[PDB]
RNA sequence: UCUCUGUUCACGGGAUUGAUUGGCAUUAGCGGCGAUGAAGGACGUGCAGGAGGACGAUAUGCGUUGUUGUUGUGACGGUGUCUGAAUUGUGUGCGGUGUGCACGGGGACCCCUUGGACUUAAGCAUAUCAGUAAAGGGAGGAGAAGAAACCAAAUGGGAUUGCCUGAGUAGCGGCGAGUGAAAUGGCAUGAGCCUGUGUGGUAACUGCGUGGCGGGUUGUGUUUGUGGCAGCAGCGGCGAGUGCGAUUGAAUUCGGAUGCGGAGAGGGCGAUGUGCCUGUAGGCGCGGCGGCUUUUUUUGUGAGUAGUGUUGCUUGGUAGUGCAGCGCGAAUGCGGUGGUGGAUGCACCGAAGGCUAAAUAUGGCUGAUGACCGAUAGCGGAUAAGUAGAGUGAUUGAAGUGUGAAAAGGAGGAUGAUGAGAAAUGAAAGUGAAUGGAGUGAAUGGGGGAUGUUCCCGCCCGUCUUGAAACACGGACCAAGGAGACGACGGCAGGAUUGUUUUCCGAGAGGGGAGGAUGCUGCGGUCGGACCCGAAAGAUGGUGAGCUAUGUGUGU
RNA sequence: CUGCGUGAGCGGGGGUGGAGGGGCGAUAUGUGCAGAUCUUGGUAGCAGUAACAAGGAAAUGAUUUGCGCUGGACGAGG
RNA sequence: UACAGCCAAGGGAACGGGCUUGGGCUGAUCAGCGGGGAAAGAAGACCCUGUUGAGCUUGACUCUAGCAUGUGUGAAGUGCUGGGUGCCCAGUGCUUUGUGGAUGGAUGUGGG
């Protein structure tokens, strides 16, 4: 829209558009401003005031957050989506809090061949690569499957699990959606520390007595 | 504007330490004249009295 | 409408005036001798004009 | 056209303008961070003041406490001190207001 | 406006920083491997690149060539070395260039104040390694 | 003309000497070949303005 | 004859290069440049919303401001010699 | 041979696929010019130089300091022709002839002045658009505001500024179209001071100077930080860990091994990457620049103002909500205010002098990000783009990216060489050459059959219209681009979570029990540029008597 | 060139090309062209047509001869 | 420049190159020519409609610059003639010691 373009009218055998003032280049007497000549604008523009987020109601989302937990357990939805357990003894996994005292990753990376987690941590190496369209150019070049979340109860981080191509970590007092159930779908291969795995009643309750930690909710009642 | 003449400011010639002084004296006495021809109030007259 | 013809001859003039010379005689109580030293023409005006001179001033 | 309620949407000025701010999250850890590091710049004196108990003023709120602007120079007075010592210690003192309840001056 | 510790992850400030900084750090980002046996006098590892130091070609071509660089272009990273060459359609003989991240150092040049450029960055490596070894051993009690 | 003031003759004898080729050393280099000034005038189709 | 023939009489020049921004627009009988305005001492306004961004801040070279902009992310320090008197 | 139609090879043109040191948006900081000569302009500077970029007679760059041996470069300091506010000036303070200050640039956001019309009302004049755009004057990193001559009607609150509720409500309005607050309640941030009546046993005071001059009794009254406390930015340097086999022009591919990790962010390298380089995580060293921080005893006042008659403008303010011209013009146990003009009780406050952080707004610059665009897109501008070019002037304004890993090499032809490959890919419209078939019928299509045809059927699409093959209009051909998406407020349908839900009638005076709430998708309604393209006009601010018209000076 | 589908469309084979490309579920849209005297670029027929030029000669042409009428200076503009 | 290009009648949006039923020149050239293609050019200027304009007029509606005429503001001191009931005002001459530059409101006029 950077022109002082205004159209001839009729009587010139061309059609009614606005066009370029002016002479000595070719710009001259070309079309402006309209959606269908080579330079023009949008019909419509492209605004920053459209909604880009959406509210969802407080109380379905503690509900979406306990089904993903409890899926958690079945074994018949953990090896669904992925997540090859052959060897491991009993779902949900729980270790102690002393794995926190692993501060270089050579032994992090021990305890966790212990718990038969190796052919897991070789499944997400091997699904790395480009991604096949256009988004590679934006700054999204590689991806991957997803692997293990760590659930604990400690501070800010385990500094020798963060350098393991297929671990998560996750504290108790955030318990976040997207991470719980990536893709919207439940069954995550998760495992826990003997601190946090006992805070879960307090959060979620049960059927008929309200929960501490968080006034109001109460798990939803069976309708068969 | 429409054919008209200019504006003509004027911005009058400026006195220079000898025609200035030599016109606060021209005030001072057209206004000293004034102020004996009018009545002058008893309260301002008293200090024309003095030792 | 436009301006009429009238109104404009006298911006016209205030523009580019006509200028006649305003002739006058000065002031003398006692009576002086003159002398006739020119008769001349001028431009717009019709009749002819005389300098005189006195003993210090000219008319 | 139709039944529907008489509209009464003002949009007819084209002077008129939107305001949005896209990232609140980010907005409200950067105040925190200011508001953390007045605290201890002022470290021993708690950034905060004391301020009294009031009440809500027309029959609607007739029956809810609240808390107010500052103290008055009498409460100040009676719990053993002067007003330009207690401004000293960390209490607001308001001056304007006026005393005229007695279970209310005891309380504060 | 030096640019290679850029904290973006940007694909296009990354090269838009390899292709056109100035030629201080055209320098560092030609930088070689020292030998194994070269690397037990002097404790560390990589170093930047000059003419009269002896190389030897890792992959290619010329994939196990030794020789001495005889020309450097540190703006187009190109090397030259003595007996990686071509011949014209006249019969005369050209130099190909090398890409300077195949080469290994052995047997560099020590004559134009560079004995002491070695010698400076040997103090200040193994000054930091107590460092670390200080707080490592100290940090073995934490 | 050969009436000219001062200023419009240095004007002029600026102009003169930029409209030029590329100079031969130059274009024979390896990495300017294929380059020409473009930058070139003629008296006859364009003009210059005083 | 209003068209090809009456231009053959166009050749008196009316304007000059101005002595203040370069342009061939001071007008001779007006004394005045039609572009920024010469002899006013302010510039004037221009007349077009391009127009302002055709000759700005910027659009030349900033010989000094340059300078003083490096000068002031170093606290201003001055010639090292003269130091010592302030 | 020519016309139409198959097939193969060669042209012509630049679509498509894949790239990208460019664009666009949101967010965090900063907001740093000038008489100590700015921004902008003109002309110059390299041994061999035109454009661009860089630079100023110390000119294609000089000094100090770091890193280098190189076409060298980073950080800081110096120089800067002739111009331009451009000033050897004009105005003005302090002095008494000395010495200061103002002027211009920019102006998104802020303060003050002035002030439209298009448009809506299906016409139009009050009204609306709107005290908005344009114009002018004055400031800063923000500005302006601010410590009750307040709000109210309770058992009362308690400076300014921003956000939610109150509420599209009370009200204003050819009571039409339209227009439109605030208090309370809930949050963010929080802070209060200076003066015009200061001694009389002696101006106790200060601008200039080194125990003096100037001011001042018509009234001056101004110590102190190389110390502490908290913070913010920058610069420099060190930085772990590798080798064989197969395919390839070349591997990061495929197959055995062997290590690092507070480092498996991202980028380059002959191709798809944890140990090939750069960095990365994390420690060390060194400048710099700010914010808080020193408290001798003091008492009392704000007039050509407030108000008011009249006239003009403004506000939701309705019989001033606020402001101004002209004229009149106050009080001292007194003055002001309480949503209808006036009276009188009760309530609540002290105007007409001065200063004041924080929470708020926003072109541009610098950092960090993205369900954004990918060369007719994205900024006009991925290149010597506000350039080339156009106009007397104010102004106006494009088109153009790709040899290869490596120059290993070509450029009239032919013969050849190098390379993995003659070298980005290379559609349609249209054309040349060869070769097969058909024709003297406008061509093309469907059924049924067949290596062209023979029988039957078949007028040119789109559109407005009672009605088109029309002597109704648009359409020579091909590629690419090209039009009901988005915001606010309400209703209904389908779906999700939860359910111990509801301030009623009436102008008032008076009277008085009767399943929703909060999101998500779609459709209908209104205002927004509002599905896309199109007038004749109206207003604000600027340019021109080189063509042409008239007057006047001086020539032919 | 060939298979499947009532259709919108989806597969396979041989050349060319020399680097990336997809299926399925939910989600975000600048989401599908024959027309607008549509916009920008390229190309036909018309058509080798209209229009314009071919100035007197002498094997050679610093020599011989035939024809036309502006010719020479100052200013503006270049 | 939709595609094309020989005629008669019929019906048809009531004057067909194409549709129905009949009549036909001539295989591909060159120069001419003005019957037809309701030939080309130009979103009919005539005429009507639109709650679309603009130039101009006046005895259209609503206003307005300027101009006229009372009246408020402005400078002090004095004499004189006249009105009504002691009173307010008119003209009014004089003196020098303000000044002449203006400015508020009211009624009439006003196709400039
Ligand atoms: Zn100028």
């Amino acid at each position: 829209m950077q022109h002082s373009a205004e159209s001839w009218g009729t009587g010139r055998a061309i059609a009614r558009v606005p066009r370029v003032k002016g002479g000595g280049t070719r710009r001259a007497g070309q079309g402006a401003f309209a959606n269908f000549c080579r330079k023009g604008r949008m019909a419509h523009p492209t605004k920053t005031h459209r909604r880009w987020a959406r509210k969802v109601v407080e109380n379905t989302k503690k509900i979406a957050e306990a089904m993903a937990v409890a899926a958690s357990a079945q074994a018949s939805l953990v090896e669904a989506r992925g997540h090859r357990i052959s060897d491991v003894k009993m779902l949900p996994i729980i270790v102690s809090d002393d794995i926190a005292k692993a501060r270089k990753t050579k032994d992090a990376v021990e305890i966790l061949r212990n718990l038969n987690m190796t052919e897991e941590l070789k499944r997400v190496e091997k699904s790395r690569g480009v991604r096949c369209g256009k988004g590679k150019m934006r700054n999204r070049r590689y991806t991957q499957r997803k692997g293990i979340l760590i659930v604990h109860g400690e501070s800010s981080e385990m500094l020798g699990f963060r350098n393991i191509r297929g671990v998560d970590q996750m504290s108790i007092d955030s318990l976040d959606l997207l991470e719980l159930a990536p893709g919207g779908v439940a069954g995550r291969l998760i495992i826990w520390t003997e601190s946090a795995f006992e805070k879960l009643d307090k959060i979620f309750g049960g059927v008929e007595r309200e929960a501490e930690l968080t006034p109001g909710f109460k798990l939803p009642n069976r309708i068969v | 504007v429409l054919g008209k003449v200019k504006k003509i400011p004027v911005e009058e010639p400026r006195l220079t330490k000898e025609q200035k002084i030599e016109r606060d004296l021209l005030i001072k006495k057209k206004v000293s004249k004034l102020a004996n021809s009018i009545r002058i109030p008893p309260a301002i007259y008293q200090f024309r009295t003095v030792l | 409408g436009k301006i009429t013809r009238r109104t404009r001859e006298a911006k016209k003039k205030q523009r580019q005036p006509i200028v006649k010379v305003c002739l006058s005689y000065p002031i003398i109580p006692q009576v002086e001798e003159g002398e006739v030293i020119d008769i001349v023409h001028e431009r717009s005006r019709g009749a002819p004009v005389a300098i005189i001179s006195f003993k210090e001033d000219d008319c | 056209k139709g039944n529907h309620a008489l509209p009464n949407n003002h949009f007819r000025k084209t002077s008129l303008k939107i305001r949005i701010h896209h990232d609140p999250e980010t907005k409200a850890r950067v105040m925190a961070e200011k508001k953390l590091r007045k605290a201890k710049a002022l470290f021993p004196m708690p950034l905060k003041k004391l301020r009294p108990i009031v009440r809500c003023p027309t029959i609607k709120y007739n029956r809810n406490e609240r808390l107010g602007r500052g103290f008055t120079a009498a409460e100040c007075e009676k719990a053993g001190l002067d007003y330009r010592h207690a401004r000293r210690l960390g209490i607001a003192v308001d001056l304007r207001r006026r005393d005229t309840n007695q279970e209310a001056f005891d309380k504060n | 406006k030096n640019l290679r510790k850029q904290k973006t992850s940007s694909r296009r400030k990354q090269r838009k920083a390899h292709f056109a900084c100035n030629d201080g750090e055209k320098r560092i980002r030609s930088s070689a491997r020292l030998s194994r046996e070269l690397r037990k006098e002097y404790g560390f590892r990589t170093f930047p690149l000059r003419t009269g130091d002896t190389v030897v070609v890792k992959g290619g071509k010329f994939d196990g060539k030794e020789g001495v660089i005889s020309k450097i272009n540190y703006r187009d990273y190109k090397v030259y070395i003595e007996g990686c060459f071509v011949t014209k359609n006249d019969g005369t003989n050209a130099l190909v260039p090398i890409y300077p991240s195949k080469l290994t150092i052995t047997k560099f040049f020590l004559e134009n104040g560079r004995k002491e450029q070695l010698e400076r960055k040997k103090r200040a490596r193994e000054h930091g390694m107590e460092i670390l070894r200080k707080r490592q051993e100290e940090v073995v009690s934490n | 003309g050969s009436r000219k003031t001062a200023l419009v003759k240095t004007r002029l004898m600026r102009a003169l000497k930029r409209n030029r080729e590329i100079p031969a050393w130059k274009r024979m280099m390896k990495e300017h070949k294929g380059e020409y000034n473009r930058a070139r005038r003629h008296w006859r189709s364009k003009k210059l303005k005083i | 004859s209003k068209g090809t023939a009456s231009f053959g009489k166009k050749n008196k020049r009316n304007t000059e290069m101005c002595r203040r921004c370069g342009r061939q627009s001071y007008h001779k009988q007006k004394n005045s440049c039609s572009s920024c305005g010469y002899p006013n001492p302010k510039m004037r306004n221009p007349g077009s919303i391009k127009a302002r961004r055709r000759r700005t801040i910027g659009t030349g070279r900033m010989r000094y401001m340059k300078r003083e902009l490096r000068a002031a992310k170093n606290g201003h320090k001055g010639d090292p010699i003269l130091r010592t008197l302030w």
